[PDB]
RNA sequence: GGAUAGUCGGGGGCAUUCGUAUUCAAUUGUCAGAGGUGAAAUUCUUGGAUUUAUUGAAGACGAACUACUGCGAAAGCAUUUGCCAAGGAUGUUUUCAUUAAUCAAGAACGAAAGUUAGGGGAUCGAAGACGAUCAGAUACCGUCGUAGUCUUAACCAUAAACUAUGCCGACUAGGGAUCGGGCAAUGUUUCUCGACUUGCUCGGCACCUUACGAGAAAUCAAAGUCUUUGGGUUCC
């Protein structure tokens, strides 16, 4: 009974990737940290390793605020994209398993459209 | 295949090869010969009566019992409408098309299925004049197509 | 969904502000070679409060049935859906947000409407998929004072 | 010379099908001429399964999983090898491996 | 195959076909009479008929039509000839 | 006799004013000397008057229809006035 | 010099053996002989007078007031409207979309006639030359023609 | 049926007579049976026509459609406000 | 051909209900990067970027269910409900009786794009604007962005408008799925009928095998019934 839980909006992308720690509400967020700070390169930002070194920052920052159970929220770019998870989003998630936080209630928020506006390529797509 | 569709239907109707009444149908060909008139008289479709007296009486096709068609009865006894079933049938949905027309003003299909409704009743009428049914001096009329359905 | 409304003493009370279900759980549900059939309605309780439900269901295979097609014609769903709507006003005529949710726990529009519509067709899965308040009162301030405050 | 029976795509008492949109590149491919793929995906590694047992609550409740579907055109599917070309006799084979 | 009699087809093939495939078409349906369940009266219907018929006798409804044969509802016995 | 191929009542017009500026003319013109039927009456005897007065003939209904300039109904009255009774029917229950 | 027609409107006096005959903005589809009726309990029909505070959401009316009681400001022109967005019962005020497209926050207190004001489109016929346009602006004001500045 | 086709059934065989006038006439001799109404009538003289029909005790249909739809279902090439059936005939409209 | 009964249909028009997605606006928690690519670069961001929470507005669009399934003459048609007109198939001891097929000319409809105006303009996006790229990029790539994509009223008249296969009629082999209708089941099931299964038949979308038969072959149940050459009729 002495365990206090926090929301994890972790954004999951290819090109990047977010922790965002808050509370059961998503106002008054106690972290927001990017995947672009922990790596210097300005291209492995949605990598694994960067987004372990993100999230056990995140983590670490966490612990010393005092709020140790996390419910974990997963969304990728949606709408018009890709809509698939990126491949920091797992690294992430075992990050905040692994540094000694309660991890509950994995969902997926990524918005979905009801066959929304068009998406960008001009009917023939990214040609390369 | 369909006049003015891409069916195939083969639905209809096959006739007894007896050509005499039932055993137990003792309909007397003057008694049948009554109710058609009783059923002329009020002007229900000649096809509808004979659906009821096929029905509802239990008379066989009436041919087979009193001898005539039921249009050559009516017309024999004197209650023969102005125009032809089938004539007139389609004066009527010609018309309420028409006028469905005049309210919703863009509907092209409607109108594509009125063009062949005037092309159907157009062809039936000119059948109509040269087998001398009607008067010779049958032009249909679009704006008075509703004094031709009544 | 539960909205906020009054703080007394480091603790602030909470309202239903709505109910739906998970994406994963209306992603296993829906599937191929099924009919789904989608039903809403706008309905107002005993006080005023305004509240869009939206429950979905499926239809089920018998049991020896080999085809794997299981539809149902259009006529059906539209029959089905009537059979949704008159059991909405039903369950929800005659009860406050406390006998609505009351019933919405064990699931007893499913329950309840099953049974309806299995004359139609079998019907499987019928859950209140969402269920979104759109007119609030004012506060609720004595109403929440007189529920509250045991314990 | 027709390559396929069904032209490359099975449409029959049609005239117009609404396009779709690619994954890897998005291009403008009809409804039925793309190539539909099931990816039931799991929202934990196979070994971090137990990581997340051990760092989670709720008497080990069962994960859940990812449902999503991929449309990918001739060209895109065939570089991610999702298909490939076959030879003319086991073209007609439409049973999935 | 390459013999068959079809001036006498089988009383069973004939019965598998449809009404105009025949040798010979005809009629398929049939002209009952019908006892009101409290009555004395005789009523005759069609198979296939398209109007409800009302009997003259204190009685209900005497068929339904449907798409094709008429529903019977009423505990009534049938003879056909 | 035809008469005219394409200007119609514009050809009072002659050769100025541009030949889009005339058939624009011509079509909004064509509306306001359009007869159009009563709906309290049945006759097509509704003439407009300064460009919004429509006004019908006859010993009957001579009373004075409030409509656009150049039609009786506007495609946005016939819409307003159908969500007014939507909203209209919904509200009284 | 208005392009929308304008509607006499006979009421009975309340207090005084006395009629009084109004100059309502004409709304499209009103005839002569029409029952108007104007207040809080007026039914949602074209051509009533009614609060905007006692009307759903979405409604179109004209002649709505900016304030209550200053007999009618916004939507008088002919063929335009105002369309009511939404309302807020707590110190009651309505928002609405004026034909300009700005949102402007009223009383809840404040009448509007539903419907469309009458005279429908109007500049959609070209003036076609300088006579009409003279003609239109002569019952107006003395504003036509226009002589440009960097002609003078 | 529908009251179109019941006005068919009349026509041939029953008693019927056009106009305002000579429905007035039906109505006070007290022969009229029925009374059907135009929808787009004057509402004066729809008031007075089921004024008239109650002290009758004639029977009063305002049915839907306007007096051009309803001449033209009564068979007539002009305008029909009211019609008065003093006689149905062989049909069942009453 | 016309009735008539149960239907059936993502067929048409009008009004109407819902959905989240995208963008934008206010305010709130926070600070270092955010976007983007194979790598970049441009641009914006310690002034509060990106992200996240509430509310509201805009227009577009109906994902999943969506299928070698349905409808429509074709183009095309996929949120709910109501109304109007209509359509095929089926059942039928229903009505008329040759009322039929094909079309020069002649007319209706006719994707997208393009035109005239009005309203509307979120995303995408001709033209265009910038930054890597190769030797040159001027084009592919990233961001922004014009006309356009939406609707109303008038235009035109074409595309790989394809089944690269004119329409009507008759005959021609084996199987199993599939949509609509009908017939039969002392078969299963359901609080008088519905769901499932099986058999027969009619009308469609198709699939597998075979080739008596055809073709130059690929292949074709029509592209077969053609040197054993002739059922009828338009276009080329
Ligand atoms: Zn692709
Ligand atoms: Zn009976
Ligand atoms: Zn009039």
């Amino acid at each position: 009974g002495e365990l206090v839980f926090g929301v994890a909006h972790i954004f999951a992308s290819f090109n990047d990737t977010f922790v965002h720690i808050t509370d059961l509400t998503g106002k008054e967020t106690i972290v927001r940290v990017t995947g672009g700070m922990k790596v210097k390169t300005d291209r492995d930002e949605s990598s694994p390793y960067a987004a372990m070194l993100a999230a056990q920052d995140a983590a670490a920052k966490c612990k010393e605020v005092g709020i140790t159970a996390l419910h974990i929220k997963i969304r990728a770019t949606g709408g018009t994209a890709t809509k698939t998870p990126g491949p920091g989003a797992q690294a992430a998630l075992r990050a905040l398993a692994r540094a000694g936080m309660r991890i509950g209630r994995i969902e997926d928020v990524t918005p979905i459209p009801t066959d929304s506006t068009r998406r960008k390529g001009g009917r023939r797509g990214r040609r390369l | 295949g369909r006049m003015h569709s891409k069916g195939k239907g083969i639905a209809s109707s096959a006739l007894p090869y007896v050509r005499s009444p039932p055993a137990w149908c003792k309909a007397d060909a003057d008694s049948v010969v009554e109710q058609i008139l009783k059923f002329s008289k009020k002007g229900m479709s000649p096809s509808q009566i004979g659906v009821t007296l096929r029905d509802s009486h239990g008379i066989p096709q009436v041919r087979f019992i009193t001898g005539q068609k039921i249009m050559r009865i009516l017309k024999a006894n004197g209650l023969a409408p102005e125009l032809p079933e089938d004539l007139y049938n389609l004066i009527k949905k010609a018309v309420s098309v028409r006028k469905h027309l005049e309210r919703n003003r863009k509907d092209k299909d409607s109108k594509f299925r009125l063009i062949l409704i005037e092309s159907r009743i157009h062809r039936l009428a000119r059948y109509y004049r040269k087998v001398g049914a009607l008067p010779p001096t049958w032009k249909y009329e679009s704006a008075t197509a509703s004094a031709l359905v009544a | 969904k539960l909205r906020v409304e009054d703080i007394q003493g480091k603790s602030c009370l909470t309202s239903f502000n709505g109910l739906s279900i998970t994406s994963d759980k209306l992603r296993s549900l829906v599937r191929k070679w099924q009919t789904t059939i989608e039903a809403d309605q706008t309905i107002k309780t005993t006080d005023g409060y305004l509240c869009r439900v939206f429950v979905i269901g499926f239809t089920r295979r018998r049991a020896n049935q080999v085809k794997k097609t299981t539809y149902a014609q259009s006529s059906q769903i539209r029959a089905i859906r009537q059979k949704m709507f008159q059991v909405i006003q039903n369950q929800t005529s005659s009860c406050s947000m406390r006998e609505l949710v009351q019933k919405l726990i064990p699931e007893v529009i499913g329950r309840e409407i099953e049974r309806a519509t299995g004359s139609i067709f079998p019907l499987q899965n019928v859950l209140v998929r969402k269920v979104k308040i759109l007119k609030a009162p004012k506060h609720d301030a004595q109403k929440l004072l007189e529920l509250h405050g045991e314990s | 010379t027709q390559k396929r029976r069904n032209n490359g795509r099975n449409k029959h008492g049609r005239g117009h099908v609404k396009f779709v949109r690619c994954i890897n590149c998005s291009r403008a491919v009809p409804k039925d001429k793309a190539i539909k793929r099931w990816t039931i995906r799991n929202m934990v590694e196979t070994a971090a399964i137990r990581d997340l047992s051990e760092a989670s609550v709720y008497s080990e409740y069962t994960i859940p999983k990812l449902y999503i579907k991929l449309q990918y055109c001739v060209s895109c599917a065939i570089h991610s090898r999702v298909v490939r070309v076959r030879s003319r006799e086991g073209r007609r084979i439409r049973t999935p491996p | 195959v390459l013999a068959v009699d079809l001036l006498n087809p089988s009383h069973e093939s004939e019965m598998r076909k449809h009404k105009l495939k025949q040798l010979v078409q005809g009629p398929r349906s049939f002209f009952m009479d019908v006892k009101c369940p409290g009555c004395f009266n005789i009523t005759t219907v069609f198979s296939h008929a398209q109007t409800v018929v009302i009997c003259g006798s204190c009685a209900s409804v005497l068929c339904q039509p449907t798409g094709g044969k008429a529903r019977l509802m009423e505990g009534c016995s049938f003879r056909r000839k | 006799t035809k008469r005219t191929k394409k200007v119609g009542v514009t050809g009072k017009y002659g050769v100025r004013y541009g030949a889009s500026l005339r058939r624009d003319v011509r079509k909004i013109e064509v509306q306001q000397h359009s007869r159009y039927q009563c709906p309290f009456c049945g006759r097509n005897t509704v003439k407009r008057t300064a460009a919004g007065i429509w006004c019908c003939n006859g010993k009957g209904c001579k009373k004075v229809l409030a409509g656009g300039a150049w039609t009786v109904t506007t495609a946005a009255a016939t819409s307003a006035r159908s969500t007014i009774r939507r909203l209209r029917e919904m509200v009284e229950v | 010099g208005r392009g929308a027609p304008l509607a006499k409107v006979a009421f009975r006096n309340p207090y005084h053996y006395r009629t009084d005959v109004e100059t309502f903005v004409a709304t499209e589809g009103m005839y002569t002989g029409q029952f108007v009726y104007c207040g809080k309990n007026a039914a949602l029909t074209v051509g009533n007078v009614l609060p905007v505070g006692e009307m759903p959401e979405g409604t179109i009316i004209s002649n709505v007031e900016e304030k209550a009681g200053d007999r009618g400001a916004l939507g008088r022109s002919s063929g335009n409207y105002v369309i009511i967005v939404g309302h807020d019962v707590d110190t009651g005020k309505t928002r609405v979309k004026l034909p300009s497209g700005a949102k402007k926050v009223v009383p809840s207190s404040a009448r509007g006639v539903v419907g469309i004001v009458a005279g429908g489109g109007r500049i959609d016929k070209p003036l076609l030359k300088a006579g009409r346009a003279f003609h239109k602006y002569r019952v107006k004001r003395n504003c036509w023609p226009r002589t440009r500045g960097v002609a003078m | 049926d529908t009251i179109n086709a019941k006005l068919a059934l009349t026509m041939k065989s029953g008693k019927y007579v056009l106009g305002y006038k000579s429905t007035l006439k039906t109505l006070r001799s007290g022969k009229a049976k029925l009374i059907l109404i135009a929808g787009n009538c004057p509402p004066l003289r729809k008031s007075e026509l089921e004024y008239y029909a109650m002290l009758s005790k004639a029977n009063v249909h305002h049915y839907a459609g306007t007096n051009i739809d309803l001449g033209t279902a009564c068979g007539k090439l002009f305008r029909v406000g009211v019609l008065a059936i003093t006689d149905a005939g062989d049909s069942d409209i009453l």
